[PDB]
RNA sequence: GAAGCAUUUACUUUGAAAAAAUUAGAGUGUUCAAAGCAGGCCCGAGCCGCCUGGAUACCGCAGCUAGGAAUAAUGGAAUAGGA
RNA sequence: AACUGCGAAUGGCUCAUUAAAUCAGUUAUGGUUCCUUUGGUCGCUCGCCACUUGGAUAACUGUGGUAAUUCUAGAGCUAAUACAUGCCGACGGGCGCUGACCCCCUUCGCGGGGGGGAUGCGUGCAUUUAUCAGUGGUGACUCUAGAUAACCUCGGGCCGAUCGCACGCCCCCCGUGGCGGCGACGACCCAUUCGAACGUCUGCCCUAUCAACUUUCGAUGGUAGUCGCCGUGCCUACCAUGGUGACCACGGGUGACGGGGAAUCAGGGUUCGAUUCCGGAGAGGGAGCCUGAGAAACGGCUACCACAUCCAAGGAAGGCAGCA
């Protein structure tokens, strides 16, 4: 028998959906920006290596 | 002679040799590309590895095991029983009332990949140790040292 | 039951061991499924872990892949022509593991006429034209023909690939293991291969 | 045995449990949990032998079910559940908010710790791997699987997360200099700083550690907890500081503190 | 510090790992003891409790590890295919 | 009461078997399975009931059978987190092939170099193949993740038709709907815990009035399979002729379960360990299975053999090496 405590349910179970697809989101979000920051940082360490082989070679 | 001698066809899982040869390459000559892997712990690929031509799937370069476990030695006693030889342990067992010693030996069948041509016996095995590769073997032959040798008459 | 035990053999030295249990539940074994070529018959067996597997009974269809042109297309299994281990696994259409089919070559060719625009397999051409004329022509644009010449330049055939599509009916090679898997899966030969197994067939036949 | 054991025998119980002989022939037998067998302490011999808030298994088990007992910010009924190293155990009826680390014995000590150290705990990485769409995981020395870590993190370091939400705040790397606890095997418990790590392929890496008075150690790569950065821990050491005294020391300061109280 | 050892072993010393119980052994007046793993200190009483233990050793041979290198075994240049 | 779920594979007993077997220390799974706990994951898929679908069956009523059992038949009901069947939403699209058409181009008659794109065909995880490239990782991957072409078993993988406790919030389009907190149960998969299983190295009493064994009917190895949870003569086919032994193989005995340990007591040693901890094995003897994550289970079943109980002689029921 259809009832409001079994609707209240379905809510219930629709809304755990929805939060959870939102933690996918910023989650994702996150890691992108730590991505961005780190290795850039080795990308510039990189550069920095190869700056050291530019300051070496000229001596 | 060749390498295809069995009722299938011998080739190494991981090579597709059918790579659209068409008239830009050459023909020949064409030689088809060689699986073959560096194991561990400081053991070389031997070359006869590396551009040899066989097929052997219970090879650890070119084959399908791997080596972990202990590490072991011993000298060659038989080289029968076609891609498998048994070697000979040594060693010494302590017999503790009379606090001396006994010798005592066992034998071991280990796996002879053909990438070691000129093994001979009397010559002392580097083996490590595999899953189980038949009824008996458990070892699989890393390096070959010979013993006394060299020089021939 | 059946079982896949290891102290029923005799020992390296030859010597006779006593068994100082009764068989258990987990080395049993099975009997085999022997795969024939018929109407699709599956059986599922509940296995160690409560896991499932598949006796593959009767197979028809299979997934075939050619390789080197990368298609690969779901067709039907003619035949069983070589095993390397046994030959009544032949005589009798068995499908096992590492056994050569021959398979239905429409699909492929289909999809040749399809990319390539070249007719293939084909004895004298012009008899099937209301269909192959239009599938092959299409009176298409200039730079959808130029890149449709970019991959004629680069679509020759071996011939032996060639007379088994004249043939209709391709060589293959079981991948998969029925009877384990419920599949029949595996690639078309060509090359090297092709050539070995060609003979072998060759070598039986008188 | 046709299946999985369900008893424990008493004299077959952890010996850094402490439980006595002729009190029973079984040993709470802990439960499956993020923690092993021989490397935990289940809530009742905590509860019961440690801080003797019950007398019988009975009263642990209805304290339990009173729904307050918290372990890593979770409440708990089972009264066999594996609390294990470095875990924090918050009561928050009374207020006590314990954490289980070793004493330089090698036995769970009860030390208690404030309110706001309660907040996070000292994880160590056992696995990173990358699962599936591209996204990174690691493994604790829990079974807590944290999604998207820093990429800088690597296997046996330590991170430090926030309960309540399990994120990662900090960590450090495992390195030369760093402060260590070992946890496992014949210096268990002890604390020191890490001065060499030879490696063995195949075999297991031994990591020698020098404590704060210079007695040098080594022990196995699978028992180092590293807790600090450099010199200074990141959690409250216990008393003692991980410092491990010879019998004759600890017997001239056992009676120097009797005599002084006697 | 990344890499390797100008032989490889035995030997010897060290370090890890060798269940608990039992044995040896530290502490503790079970009324003594065999035992046990406990206990001890102030109350003029709020004391809405304080201190402390539940060590340590040993665990053959085989396996792993780091120093020594006498003793004992073994190896390198003789058709030089030597460094 | 009964259905459903779970447990009954732990514990207890005994030491008959068992001599590189068991077992001990060591090591390995990069060669596998794993109920439960714990942590991840559960709008990632473009695809005329959803404000909830369908049929039964117990308990219950009632009519019975048999000498006899925890034996059950026929009839009439009624449930589900049992058994099935099956949407909506997210959902706007994105990405990859396909490309009729449209636009700017060397322009001269063309060769043109770039762009938009209608229409189609596919998409997520798990499965089974094949190919390509080389985000994290190990001493070492044919690892992990990615890309492509497909497949995806009707004794047919997931993508919630389940259950409690608080009861609140938004209303224009309009007051009749729409939203919400904390749990319980559930799940394919990954990790974790408890393991289990298979392996490596070394180690066991007496006997030669046991010196050669094993190999047709697998003995040792190779190739391809089959089966299995996986590695492997585990089994099959085709080959090769191997493998072990005076450093005692093979065979026989044991009044032999192994070990931690026990007695003795200069140092050495000699005996003992059925017996409360760990490991193994068995349930009168052999054999075969069902169910389940896990058993070749015996306080489960089937069969034979040996004992043995009740019977109205048609049948039926057994298993103390659990506690007494
Ligand atoms: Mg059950
Ligand atoms: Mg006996
Ligand atoms: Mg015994
Ligand atoms: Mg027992
Ligand atoms: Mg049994
Ligand atoms: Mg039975």
């Amino acid at each position: 028998l259809v009832t409001p405590r079994v609707l209240q349910h379905k809510r219930r179970r629709i809304a755990l959906k929805k939060q959870r697809t939102k933690k996918n989101k910023e989650e994702a979000a996150e890691y992108a920006k730590l991505l961005a920051k780190r290795m850039k940082e080795a990308k510039e360490k990189r550069q920095e290596q190869i700056a050291k082989r530019r300051r070496l070679s000229s001596l | 002679a060749d390498i295809q001698t069995e009722r299938a066809y011998q080739k190494q899982p991981t090579i597709f040799q059918n790579k659209k040869r068409v008239l830009l390459g050459e023909t020949g000559k064409e030689k088809l590309p060689r699986y073959y892997k560096n194991i561990g712990l400081g053991f070389k690929t031997p070359k006869e590895a590396i551009e040899g031509t066989y097929i052997d799937k219970k090879c650890p370069f070119t084959g399908n095991v791997s080596i972990r476990g202990r590490i072991l030695s011993g000298v060659v006693t038989k080289m029968k029983m076609q891609r498998t030889i048994v070697i000979r342990r040594d060693y010494l067992h302590y017999i503790r009332k009379y606090n001396r010693f006994e010798k005592r030996h066992k034998n071991m069948s280990v796996h002879l990949s053909p990438c070691f041509r000129d093994v001979q016996i009397g010559d002392i095995v580097t083996v490590g140790e595999c899953r189980p590769l038949s009824k008996t073997v458990r070892f699989n032959v890393l390096k070959v040292t010979k013993a006394a040798g060299t020089k021939k008459q | 039951g059946i079982s896949r035990d290891n102290w029923h053999k005799r020992r390296k030295t030859g010597g006779k061991r006593k068994p100082y249990h009764k068989k258990r539940k987990y080395e049993l074994g099975r009997p085999a499924a022997n795969t024939k070529i018929g109407p699709r018959r599956i059986h599922t067996v509940r296995v160690r872990g409560g896991n499932k597997k598949y006796r593959a009974l009767r197979l028809d269809v299979g997934n075939f892949s050619w390789g080197s042109e990368c298609c690969t297309r779901k067709t039907r299994i003619i035949d069983v022509v070589y095993n390397a281990s046994n030959n009544e696994l032949v005589r009798t259409k068995t499908l096992v593991k590492n056994c050569i089919v021959l398979i239905d070559s429409t699909p492929y060719r289909q999809w040749y006429e399809s990319h390539y625009a070249l007719p293939l397999g084909r004895k004298k051409g012009a008899k099937l034209t209301p269909e192959e004329e239009e599938i092959l022509n299409k009176k298409r644009s200039k730079k959808i023909q130029k890149k449709y010449d970019e991959r004629k330049k680069n679509a020759k055939i071996s011939s032996l690939l060639e007379e088994q599509f004249q043939q209709g009916k391709l060589l293959a090679c079981i991948a998969s293991r029925p009877g384990q898997c419920g599949r029949a899966d595996g690639y078309v030969l060509e090359g090297k291969e092709l050539e070995f197994y060609l003979r072998k067939i060759k070598a039986r036949k008188g | 045995a046709r299946g999985p054991k369900k008893h424990l025998k008493r004299v077959a119980a952890p010996k850094h449990w402490m439980l006595d002989k002729l009190t029973g022939v079984f040993a709470p037998r802990p439960s499956t949990g993020p923690h092993k067998l021989r490397e935990c302490l289940p809530l009742i011999i905590f509860l019961r032998n440690r801080l003797k808030y019950a007398l019988t298994g009975d009263e642990v088990k209805k304290i339990c079910m009173q729904r307050f007992i918290k372990i890593d910010g979770k409440v708990r009924t089972d009264i066999t559940y594996p609390a294990g190293f470095m875990d924090v155990i918050s009561i928050d009826k009374t207020g006590e908010n314990f954490r289980l680390i070793y004493d330089t014995k090698g036995r769970f000590a009860v030390h208690r710790i404030t309110p706001e150290e309660a907040k996070y705990k000292l994880c160590k990485v056992r696995k990173i791997f990358v699962g599936t769409k591209g996204i990174p995981h690691l493994v604790t020395h829990d079974a807590r699987t944290i999604r998207y870590p820093d990429p800088l993190i690597k296997v046996n370091d330590t991170i430090q997360i926030d309960l309540e939400t399990g994120k990662i705040t900090d960590f450090i790397k495992f390195d030369t200099g760093n402060l260590c606890m070992v946890t496992g095997g014949a210096n268990l418990g002890r604390i020191g700083v890490i001065t060499n790590r030879e490696r063995h392929p195949g075999s297991f890496d031994v990591v020698h550690v020098k404590d704060a008075n210079g007695n040098s150690f080594a022990t196995r790569l699978s028992n180092i907890f590293v807790i600090g950065k450099g010199n200074k821990p990141w959690i409250s050491l216990p008393r003692g500081k991980g410092i491990r005294l010879t019998i004759a020391e600890e017997r001239d300061k056992r009676l120097a503190a009797k005599q002084s109280s006697g």
